[PDB]
Protein backbone atom coordinates (compact mmCIF):
# COMPACT_ATOMS: atom_id res chain seq x y z
CA UNK A 1 0.00 0.00 0.00
CA UNK A 2 1.02 3.57 -0.81
CA UNK A 3 2.11 5.75 2.13
CA UNK A 4 -0.72 8.23 1.54
CA UNK A 5 -3.21 5.37 1.22
CA UNK A 6 -2.21 4.00 4.63
CA UNK A 7 -1.89 7.28 6.54
CA UNK A 8 -5.53 8.19 5.90
CA UNK A 9 -6.65 4.74 7.05
CA UNK A 10 -7.04 5.66 10.74
CA UNK A 11 -8.75 9.00 10.09
CA UNK A 12 -11.25 7.20 7.86
CA UNK A 13 -11.88 4.70 10.62
CA UNK A 14 -12.44 7.32 13.34
CA UNK A 15 -14.63 9.64 11.27
CA UNK A 16 -16.12 6.91 9.10
CA UNK A 17 -16.16 5.98 5.43
CA UNK A 18 -19.37 7.94 4.87
CA UNK A 19 -17.63 11.18 5.80
CA UNK A 20 -14.60 10.53 3.61
CA UNK A 21 -16.94 9.78 0.72
CA UNK A 22 -18.83 13.04 1.18
CA UNK A 23 -15.95 14.61 -0.81
CA UNK A 24 -15.31 14.40 -4.54
CA UNK A 25 -17.50 12.96 -7.29
CA UNK A 26 -18.86 9.43 -7.32
CA UNK A 27 -16.07 6.82 -7.49
CA UNK A 28 -13.63 9.67 -6.78
CA UNK A 29 -14.11 10.06 -3.04
CA UNK A 30 -11.93 11.73 -0.44
CA UNK A 31 -9.19 14.33 -0.35
CA UNK A 32 -5.87 14.26 -2.17
CA UNK A 33 -2.36 15.65 -1.94
CA UNK A 34 -1.29 17.59 -5.03
CA UNK A 35 2.26 18.61 -5.92
CA UNK A 36 2.14 21.66 -8.19
CA UNK A 37 5.53 22.30 -9.77
CA UNK A 38 7.10 23.59 -12.96
CA UNK A 39 6.13 26.95 -14.42
CA UNK A 40 3.98 28.19 -11.55
CA UNK A 41 4.54 31.25 -9.40
CA UNK A 42 4.51 29.34 -6.09
CA UNK A 43 5.32 25.64 -6.53
CA UNK A 44 4.15 23.71 -3.49
CA UNK A 45 2.12 20.78 -2.21
CA UNK A 46 -1.42 21.09 -0.89
CA UNK A 47 -4.32 18.96 0.28
CA UNK A 48 -7.47 19.55 -1.73
CA UNK A 49 -10.78 17.94 -2.54
CA UNK A 50 -10.54 15.23 -5.19
CA UNK A 51 -12.63 16.65 -8.02
CA UNK A 52 -11.25 20.22 -7.90
CA UNK A 53 -10.83 21.70 -11.40
CA UNK A 54 -7.22 21.96 -12.53
CA UNK A 55 -7.40 25.70 -13.22
CA UNK A 56 -8.71 26.53 -9.75
CA UNK A 57 -6.01 24.39 -8.13
CA UNK A 58 -3.23 26.02 -10.16
CA UNK A 59 -4.38 29.62 -9.80
CA UNK A 60 -5.35 29.48 -6.11
CA UNK A 61 -2.64 27.47 -4.35
CA UNK A 62 0.24 27.71 -6.83
CA UNK A 63 -0.19 31.38 -7.72
CA UNK A 64 -0.94 30.65 -11.37
CA UNK A 65 1.36 30.29 -14.34
CA UNK A 66 4.25 32.73 -14.71
CA UNK A 67 3.13 35.04 -17.48
CA UNK A 68 -0.57 34.59 -16.75
CA UNK A 69 -2.95 31.73 -17.44
CA UNK A 70 -2.77 32.55 -21.16
CA UNK A 71 0.98 31.85 -21.02
CA UNK A 72 0.22 28.18 -20.30
CA UNK A 73 1.42 25.65 -22.88
CA UNK A 74 0.87 22.20 -21.38
CA UNK A 75 0.26 20.38 -18.11
CA UNK A 76 1.28 16.89 -17.00
CA UNK A 77 -1.41 16.22 -14.36
CA UNK A 78 -0.10 13.12 -12.60
CA UNK A 79 3.65 12.80 -12.86
CA UNK A 80 5.79 11.86 -15.83
CA UNK A 81 3.97 8.56 -16.38
CA UNK A 82 0.82 10.33 -17.52
CA UNK A 83 0.29 11.89 -20.96
CA UNK A 84 0.37 15.68 -21.06
CA UNK A 85 -2.62 17.83 -22.00
CA UNK A 86 -2.71 21.20 -23.79
CA UNK A 87 -4.24 24.45 -22.57
CA UNK A 88 -7.44 23.66 -24.50
CA UNK A 89 -8.24 20.81 -22.10
CA UNK A 90 -6.59 22.17 -18.94
CA UNK A 91 -9.11 24.99 -18.56
CA UNK A 92 -12.11 22.70 -17.99
CA UNK A 93 -10.85 19.31 -16.74
CA UNK A 94 -11.43 18.00 -13.22
CA UNK A 95 -8.61 16.51 -11.17
CA UNK A 96 -9.93 12.99 -10.55
CA UNK A 97 -9.49 9.54 -12.04
CA UNK A 98 -12.45 9.29 -14.42
CA UNK A 99 -12.37 12.93 -15.55
CA UNK A 100 -8.70 12.76 -16.56
CA UNK A 101 -9.25 9.33 -18.12
CA UNK A 102 -11.87 11.00 -20.32
CA UNK A 103 -9.20 13.59 -21.20
CA UNK A 104 -6.99 10.65 -22.31
CA UNK A 105 -4.30 11.28 -19.67
CA UNK A 106 -5.03 9.87 -16.21
CA UNK A 107 -4.71 11.15 -12.65
CA UNK A 108 -1.53 9.24 -11.82
CA UNK A 109 0.10 10.43 -8.61
CA UNK A 110 -1.65 13.84 -8.68
CA UNK A 111 1.66 15.56 -9.47
CA UNK A 112 0.93 18.56 -11.69
CA UNK A 113 3.88 19.79 -13.76
CA UNK A 114 3.15 23.06 -15.56
CA UNK A 115 4.97 24.22 -18.69
CA UNK A 116 4.39 27.70 -20.12
CA UNK A 117 4.65 28.95 -23.71
CA UNK A 118 8.35 29.66 -23.06
CA UNK A 119 9.55 26.04 -22.87
CA UNK A 120 10.67 23.47 -25.44
CA UNK A 121 7.86 20.93 -25.22
CA UNK A 122 9.81 18.28 -27.14
CA UNK A 123 12.85 18.66 -24.87
CA UNK A 124 10.80 18.04 -21.71
CA UNK A 125 9.32 14.82 -23.11
CA UNK A 126 12.78 13.78 -24.31
CA UNK A 127 14.15 14.28 -20.80
CA UNK A 128 11.32 12.17 -19.38
CA UNK A 129 12.12 9.42 -21.90
CA UNK A 130 15.78 9.63 -20.89
CA UNK A 131 14.73 9.21 -17.26
CA UNK A 132 12.75 6.11 -18.20
CA UNK A 133 15.69 4.76 -20.20
CA UNK A 134 17.91 5.20 -17.14
CA UNK A 135 15.31 3.63 -14.83
CA UNK A 136 14.41 0.44 -16.72
CA UNK A 137 15.46 -2.70 -14.85
CA UNK A 138 16.22 -4.49 -18.13
CA UNK A 139 14.39 -7.71 -17.29
CA UNK A 140 11.92 -7.82 -20.17
CA UNK A 141 12.56 -7.33 -23.88
CA UNK A 142 10.02 -4.62 -24.86
CA UNK A 143 11.06 -2.23 -22.10
CA UNK A 144 14.81 -2.98 -22.16
CA UNK A 145 15.13 -2.51 -25.91
CA UNK A 146 12.27 -0.25 -26.98
CA UNK A 147 12.65 2.40 -24.29
CA UNK A 148 16.29 2.89 -25.30
CA UNK A 149 15.15 2.93 -28.93
CA UNK A 150 12.53 5.58 -28.12
CA UNK A 151 15.19 7.57 -26.27
CA UNK A 152 17.41 7.64 -29.35
CA UNK A 153 14.49 8.56 -31.63
CA UNK A 154 13.38 11.32 -29.26
CA UNK A 155 16.88 12.76 -28.95
CA UNK A 156 16.96 12.96 -32.74
CA UNK A 157 13.48 14.55 -32.73
CA UNK A 158 14.71 17.30 -30.41
CA UNK A 159 17.29 18.40 -32.98
CA UNK A 160 15.06 17.77 -35.99
CA UNK A 161 17.29 15.10 -37.55
CA UNK A 162 14.34 12.90 -38.43
CA UNK A 163 11.72 12.80 -41.18
CA UNK A 164 7.94 13.11 -40.77
CA UNK A 165 7.41 9.44 -41.70
CA UNK A 166 9.24 8.51 -38.49
CA UNK A 167 6.66 10.20 -36.24
CA UNK A 168 4.01 7.62 -37.08
CA UNK A 169 6.77 5.02 -36.86
CA UNK A 170 7.55 6.21 -33.34
CA UNK A 171 3.87 5.94 -32.47
CA UNK A 172 3.86 2.28 -33.46
CA UNK A 173 7.01 1.62 -31.44
CA UNK A 174 5.20 2.85 -28.35
CA UNK A 175 2.20 0.66 -29.13
CA UNK A 176 4.43 -2.40 -29.33
CA UNK A 177 5.98 -1.55 -25.97
CA UNK A 178 2.68 -0.84 -24.22
CA UNK A 179 0.84 -3.87 -22.86
CA UNK A 180 3.64 -6.28 -23.80
CA UNK A 181 5.90 -5.79 -20.81
CA UNK A 182 5.98 -7.48 -17.41
CA UNK A 183 5.95 -4.16 -15.58
CA UNK A 184 4.03 -0.91 -15.95
CA UNK A 185 7.21 1.11 -16.48
CA UNK A 186 6.84 0.37 -20.19
CA UNK A 187 3.39 1.96 -20.12
CA UNK A 188 4.81 4.99 -18.34
CA UNK A 189 7.52 5.29 -20.97
CA UNK A 190 5.13 4.93 -23.92
CA UNK A 191 2.38 7.27 -22.71
CA UNK A 192 4.23 10.63 -22.67
CA UNK A 193 5.45 10.02 -26.23
CA UNK A 194 1.88 9.25 -27.30
CA UNK A 195 0.69 12.44 -25.63
CA UNK A 196 3.34 14.57 -27.33
CA UNK A 197 2.54 13.07 -30.73
CA UNK A 198 -1.22 13.38 -30.18
CA UNK A 199 -1.11 17.05 -29.20
CA UNK A 200 2.13 18.58 -30.55
CA UNK A 201 2.79 16.90 -33.89
CA UNK A 202 2.96 20.18 -35.88
CA UNK A 203 5.82 21.40 -33.68
CA UNK A 204 7.71 18.19 -34.47
CA UNK A 205 7.08 18.56 -38.19
CA UNK A 206 8.18 22.20 -38.28
CA UNK A 207 11.33 21.35 -36.33
CA UNK A 208 12.14 18.69 -38.93
CA UNK A 209 11.45 21.18 -41.73
CA UNK A 210 13.74 23.77 -40.14
CA UNK A 211 16.58 21.29 -39.67
CA UNK A 212 16.27 20.20 -43.30
CA UNK A 213 16.19 23.85 -44.39
CA UNK A 214 19.45 24.81 -42.72
CA UNK A 215 21.08 21.46 -43.52
CA UNK A 216 19.73 20.37 -46.95
CA UNK B 1 28.29 1.36 -93.53
CA UNK B 2 30.98 2.07 -96.11
CA UNK B 3 31.01 0.90 -99.73
CA UNK B 4 30.96 2.11 -103.33
CA UNK B 5 27.66 3.56 -104.54
CA UNK B 6 27.64 1.39 -107.68
CA UNK B 7 27.88 -1.72 -105.49
CA UNK B 8 25.06 -0.28 -103.37
CA UNK B 9 22.94 0.16 -106.51
CA UNK B 10 23.67 -3.40 -107.64
CA UNK B 11 22.78 -4.67 -104.15
CA UNK B 12 19.50 -2.74 -104.15
CA UNK B 13 18.59 -3.98 -107.62
CA UNK B 14 19.35 -7.63 -106.84
CA UNK B 15 17.58 -7.59 -103.47
CA UNK B 16 14.77 -5.32 -104.66
CA UNK B 17 15.01 -3.03 -101.61
CA UNK B 18 17.06 -0.09 -100.41
CA UNK B 19 19.65 -1.98 -98.34
CA UNK B 20 21.35 1.07 -96.80
CA UNK B 21 18.19 2.17 -94.96
CA UNK B 22 18.22 -0.94 -92.76
CA UNK B 23 21.80 -2.18 -92.35
CA UNK B 24 22.22 -5.34 -90.27
CA UNK B 25 25.58 -4.38 -88.76
CA UNK B 26 25.51 -1.91 -85.86
CA UNK B 27 27.75 1.01 -86.84
CA UNK B 28 27.25 3.65 -84.13
CA UNK B 29 23.57 3.93 -83.10
CA UNK B 30 23.81 1.48 -80.20
CA UNK B 31 24.14 2.39 -76.54
CA UNK B 32 27.51 3.28 -75.05
CA UNK B 33 29.36 0.53 -73.20
CA UNK B 34 29.66 2.87 -70.20
CA UNK B 35 26.52 4.30 -68.61
CA UNK B 36 25.68 6.55 -65.64
CA UNK B 37 24.83 4.77 -62.39
CA UNK B 38 21.18 3.86 -61.71
CA UNK B 39 19.00 4.60 -58.66
CA UNK B 40 16.32 1.88 -58.63
CA UNK B 41 12.99 2.54 -56.86
CA UNK B 42 12.11 0.62 -53.69
CA UNK B 43 9.04 -1.61 -53.37
CA UNK B 44 5.60 -0.91 -51.84
CA UNK B 45 6.55 -2.62 -48.55
CA UNK B 46 9.31 -0.08 -47.90
CA UNK B 47 7.00 1.93 -45.62
CA UNK B 48 8.06 2.94 -42.07
CA UNK B 49 4.56 2.68 -40.53
CA UNK B 50 1.41 0.59 -41.05
CA UNK B 51 3.46 -2.22 -42.58
CA UNK B 52 2.86 -5.23 -40.32
CA UNK B 53 3.90 -8.35 -42.19
CA UNK B 54 0.74 -10.23 -41.16
CA UNK B 55 -1.28 -7.95 -43.47
CA UNK B 56 0.89 -8.67 -46.54
C1 LIG C 1 36.87 -6.65 -111.77
C2 LIG C 1 36.19 -6.11 -110.52
C3 LIG C 1 37.22 -5.81 -109.43
C4 LIG C 1 36.90 -4.49 -108.73
C5 LIG C 1 37.25 -4.60 -107.27
O1 LIG C 1 38.02 -5.45 -106.87
O2 LIG C 1 36.67 -3.67 -106.31
C6 LIG C 1 35.36 -3.16 -106.52
C7 LIG C 1 35.02 -2.14 -105.45
C8 LIG C 1 34.35 -2.84 -104.27
O3 LIG C 1 33.58 -1.92 -103.51
P1 LIG C 1 33.03 -2.31 -102.05
O4 LIG C 1 34.11 -3.09 -101.33
O5 LIG C 1 31.66 -2.93 -102.22
O6 LIG C 1 32.87 -0.89 -101.33
C9 LIG C 1 33.38 -0.66 -100.02
C10 LIG C 1 34.90 -0.85 -100.03
O7 LIG C 1 35.20 -2.23 -99.81
C11 LIG C 1 35.53 -0.01 -98.94
O8 LIG C 1 36.90 0.24 -99.27
P2 LIG C 1 38.08 -0.30 -98.32
O9 LIG C 1 38.50 0.82 -97.40
O10 LIG C 1 37.66 -1.63 -97.74
O11 LIG C 1 39.28 -0.57 -99.36
C12 LIG C 1 40.28 -1.53 -99.06
C13 LIG C 1 41.12 -1.79 -100.30
C14 LIG C 1 42.34 -2.61 -99.92
O12 LIG C 1 41.94 -3.94 -99.61
C15 LIG C 1 42.77 -5.06 -100.02
O13 LIG C 1 43.97 -5.02 -99.80
C16 LIG C 1 42.16 -6.25 -100.72
C17 LIG C 1 43.12 -6.78 -101.78
C18 LIG C 1 42.94 -8.28 -101.97
C19 LIG C 1 42.70 -8.62 -103.44
C20 LIG C 1 43.90 -9.35 -104.02
O14 LIG C 1 40.34 -2.49 -101.26
C21 LIG C 1 41.06 -2.66 -102.52
O15 LIG C 1 41.67 -1.72 -102.98
C22 LIG C 1 41.03 -3.99 -103.23
C23 LIG C 1 40.02 -3.95 -104.36
C24 LIG C 1 40.26 -5.07 -105.36
C25 LIG C 1 41.58 -5.78 -105.09
C26 LIG C 1 41.56 -7.20 -105.64
O16 LIG C 1 34.12 -1.16 -105.98
C27 LIG C 1 34.43 -0.84 -107.37
O17 LIG C 1 35.44 -0.20 -107.62
C28 LIG C 1 33.51 -1.30 -108.47
C29 LIG C 1 33.98 -2.65 -109.00
C30 LIG C 1 33.02 -3.19 -110.05
C31 LIG C 1 31.61 -3.33 -109.49
C32 LIG C 1 30.90 -4.54 -110.09
C1 LIG D 1 7.64 1.67 -12.15
C2 LIG D 1 6.68 1.84 -11.02
C3 LIG D 1 7.05 2.57 -9.91
C4 LIG D 1 6.15 2.74 -8.87
N1 LIG D 1 6.53 3.47 -7.77
C5 LIG D 1 5.65 3.63 -6.72
C6 LIG D 1 6.04 4.37 -5.62
O1 LIG D 1 7.15 4.87 -5.59
N2 LIG D 1 5.17 4.55 -4.57
C7 LIG D 1 3.92 3.98 -4.62
O2 LIG D 1 3.14 4.14 -3.68
N3 LIG D 1 3.53 3.25 -5.71
C8 LIG D 1 4.39 3.07 -6.77
N4 LIG D 1 4.01 2.33 -7.87
C9 LIG D 1 2.65 1.71 -7.97
C10 LIG D 1 2.51 0.50 -7.05
O3 LIG D 1 2.11 -0.61 -7.81
C11 LIG D 1 1.46 0.77 -5.99
O4 LIG D 1 2.00 1.51 -4.91
C12 LIG D 1 0.89 -0.52 -5.45
O5 LIG D 1 0.07 -1.11 -6.43
C13 LIG D 1 0.06 -0.21 -4.21
O6 LIG D 1 -0.30 1.14 -4.26
P1 LIG D 1 -1.72 1.64 -3.72
O7 LIG D 1 -1.69 1.73 -2.22
O8 LIG D 1 -2.00 3.00 -4.29
O9 LIG D 1 -2.79 0.68 -4.14
C14 LIG D 1 4.90 2.16 -8.92
C15 LIG D 1 4.52 1.43 -10.04
C16 LIG D 1 5.41 1.27 -11.09
C17 LIG D 1 5.01 0.47 -12.29
S1 LIG E 1 8.66 -2.89 -18.08
FE1 LIG E 1 9.11 -3.15 -15.86
S2 LIG E 1 9.86 -5.30 -15.70
FE2 LIG E 1 9.97 -4.75 -17.91
S3 LIG E 1 12.09 -3.99 -18.20
FE3 LIG E 1 10.80 -2.16 -17.78
S4 LIG E 1 10.98 -1.88 -15.53
FE4 LIG E 1 11.72 -3.99 -15.96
Amino acid sequence: ANVETVAVSPTICRRGGAWFASFGRERNSGTKLFNISGHVNHPCTVEEEMSVPLKELIEKHAGGVIGGWDNLLAVIPGGSSTPLIPKSVCETVLMDFDALVQAQTGLGTAAVIVMDRSTDIVKAIARLIEFYKHESCGQCTPCREGVDWMNKVMARFVKGDARPAEIDSLWEISKQIEGHTICALGDGAAWPVQGLIRHFRPELEERMQQFALQHQ
Amino acid sequence: ASATRVIQLLRNWASGRDLQAKLQLRYQEISKRTQPPPKLPVGPSHKLSNNYYCTR
